[PDB]
RNA sequence: AACCCGUCCUCAGUUCGGAUUGCAGGCUGCAACUCGCCUGCAUGAAGCCGGAAUCGCUAGUAAUCGCCGGUCAGCCAUACGG
RNA sequence: UGGCCCUCGAGUGCAAAGGCAGAAGGGAGCUUGACUGCAAGACCCACCCGUCGAGCAGGGACGAAAGUCGGCCUUAGUGA
């Protein structure tokens, strides 16, 4: 199980938002190798709830 | 090995397969020699040249005076006269063909001076 | 005593002299030195860094210009190498350095070689170019190398005539 | 030439031969010292034949007896 | 290259430092100093004019170059002419009447 | 001769070690190439006290220094006998 | 390592075919579009599946700009 699917969570979204626009959190999913990339994987991707691109980082 | 003229022509073809002159956005290409500059504005669909501005024109040859080759100040004048020559024709948009040479240098001054007023690119 | 001997001696004395030798219809047909490529190959460069980082400085003082870590064009197991690893040490000499380097060649390093009896005149490749091989570099007043001289000559005769004027003692 | 990635190469670095300035060249070092410069070495002044035969042994036979 | 196209050490005396030269033995090292009538000081501390005066006088003998060439042609003289002594060099064996039954490890090793 | 006095060499294949080879000479002798002994120079190998094993020596002995002689024109004697 | 000659005979992570030479191959710099919400119209075809896709809004990367990008030269790397 060298390769593994990694889950990316938005850094900036909050739980149980009381806003009028949209409530929730952005979350993508991609591939990522462990040995070839022992560090985490943070990327600036789009967030529909935050109306902008934000740094989505590994939840685990 | 390859010479400067051969490598120049290769750099111009790789550019030309992306930029394309049209009636709505003609093609502005530049040719710098060892002693002169030269510019054309072409609608590639019609294969016709709409405007042009050279170093050998009388309206500017009397003004500028260079000994060795055309300087950055010369390019600022070519971009100025060609712009006034374009607006009278009734066209603003244009695609910039850098003639295979790098954008940095006199080519930048020609584009900025031409972009300074009138044209949209 | 002058600043640049070869650059001044060439344009003033040699070009009228070499033109009369072959009777060229134009002055631009004369040959001239384009560059001097100094190679130094070490197969065991991938092992140590001190021997690598040191030898790179040894040639730099001889030439006044940094060498370059030349990499392999392809991997092969016969000599236990890999692609992308450094194998050779090279540098390019052009302009005034090639003349200043040649002054340090014929007069400083080449005479100090042990048991010297002139360089082989048969080292020409057949298109005006010339090469030299060394075992040591301490002959330069400061392991071997392959000095590759380039020239715009078509045949080797004018090259042999060209190089012989700037010293280059041939047997 | 890039700035910080070359030695302090210069021009007209003198070359003494026991205080004798034969000529000057460009180099990194301050000065040089030579004894095989141009003329001290025999191959340059010589015919550059690079071939000797040890002409004859008869000379050893006849001259020694006399 | 200190003198004679060889780098000699600078710490030893003069008499016992010229001997590293291929053409200078133990007697010639003394004859040079005795001709120059100078004192046997260190190698580094020696003056320039005095050290210069050595560089001119040492070149009179078969120091290097022609020395190694004068020998190799002499050994080559015996091989092509095929003397008795010449064949023994080709065989890698001595030529001065040595016995070859239980000795001569030098040349047998230097095959 | 070891040895005493004095200068230098300061742990290095070295001012340790002197094999191998070239050149130039001498003596013996009718004769010195195979196959003698020496001189003058220049080259300067291996070798940093040595496995398993093994030899000598109980007093001027062992260890170490040099001298002589016999056979002999000369001498391969580093031997033999003192 | 230098030069000359023939010119696509190499290479494109892996099988093969097809394609690609100032390139889809080989480097460098900045980057995450390996996006969100869609989608006219087509290819395929028992059914269930599968494939290409102009163009529109949003918020963005690269580029001086024009323009390009909804993973990889294409086709296996998968399970109602
Ligand atoms: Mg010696
Ligand atoms: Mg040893
Ligand atoms: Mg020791
Ligand atoms: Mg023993
Ligand atoms: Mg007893
Ligand atoms: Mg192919
Ligand atoms: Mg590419
Ligand atoms: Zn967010």
């Amino acid at each position: 199980d060298v390769r593994v699917k990694v889950i990316l969570e938005c850094t900036g979204c909050v739980r149980k938002s009381v806003n009028k626009g949209s409530r929730g959190v952005s979350r993508y999913i991609t591939q990522k190798n462990r040995h070839n990339t022992p560090s985490r994987l943070e990327l600036r991707k789009f967030c529909p709830y935050c109306y902008k691109h934000t740094i989505h980082g590994e939840i685990k | 090995a390859h010479t400067r003229r051969e490598d120049r022509t290769a750099r111009h073809v790789r550019i030309r397969k992306k930029v394309e002159g049209t009636p709505e956005r003609p093609r502005l290409c530049v040719f710098r020699s060892n002693k002169h500059l030269y510019v054309q504005v072409i609608d590639d669909t019609k294969m016709h040249t709409l405007a042009a501005a050279s170093t050998m024109q009388k309206a500017i040859s009397e003004n500028i005076d260079y000994s060795a080759g055309p300087t950055v100040e010369v390019a600022q004048k070519i971009g100025e006269m060609i712009a006034k020559s374009c607006l009278e024709k009734g066209i603003t948009k244009v695609a910039f063909d850098r003639g295979g040479y790098p954008y940095h240098g006199r080519v930048k001054a020609l584009a900025d001076a031409a972009r300074e007023h009138g044209l949209v690119f | 005593e002058t600043i640049n001997r070869l650059k001044t001696n060439y344009i003033e004395k040699m070009v009228p002299l070499l033109k009369e030798e072959f009777s060229y219809s134009n002055i631009l047909e004369v040959p001239k030195v384009v560059k001097i490529v100094v190679n130094c190959g070490i197969g065991d460069a991938s092992q140590n860094a001190k021997g690598l980082d040191a030898a790179i400085n040894e040639l730099a003082l001889i030439t006044g210009q940094r060498p370059v870590k030349t990499k392999a064009k392809t991997s092969i197991a016969g000599f236990k190498v890999r692609e992308g690893m450094t194998l050779g040490i090279a540098v390019t000499l052009r302009g005034n350095l090639m003349y200043s380097f040649l002054d340090r060649l014929i007069n400083l390093a080449l005479p100090r070689t042990r048991d010297f009896q002139g360089v082989n005149p048969n080292s020409f490749d057949g298109h005006g170019n010339y090469s030299v091989g060394f075992r040591e570099q301490s002959v330069f007043p400061e392991r071997g190398m392959d000095v590759c001289i380039t020239t715009t000559a078509k045949t080797d005769k004018e090259a042999y005539k060209l190089l012989s004027l700037m010293g280059m003692p041939f047997r | 030439r890039k700035s910080d990635i070359h030695p302090e190469f210069r021009e007209d670095a003198k070359v003494y031969c026991n205080g004798e300035l034969v000529m000057t060249t460009g180099g990194t070092q301050k000065d040089y010292t030579v004894e095989v410069w141009s003329g001290n070495h025999p191959f340059y002044l010589g015919n550059r034949s690079a071939l000797l035969l040890d002409a004859d042994q008869v000379e050893k036979f006849r001259k020694k007896y006399g | 290259v200190r003198v004679g196209n060889v780098e000699i050490p600078n710490n030893k005396r003069v008499e016992y430092s010229l001997q590293y030269i291929h053409g200078i033995g133990r007697s010639r090292a003394r004859q040079i100093l005795c001709d120059l009538t100078l004192e046997n000081k260190l190698t580094k501390e020696l003056s320039e004019d005095e050290l210069l005066q050595v560089r001119d006088e040492v070149t009179k003998y078969m120091i290097e170059g022609d020395l190694r060439r004068f020998n190799a042609i002499a050994i080559r003289r015996l091989k092509e002419i095929q003397c008795y002594r010449g064949v023994r060099h080709i065989q890698g064996l001595p030529c001065r009447g040595q016995r070859t039954k239980n000795n001569c490890r030098t040349l047998k090793r230097g095959k």
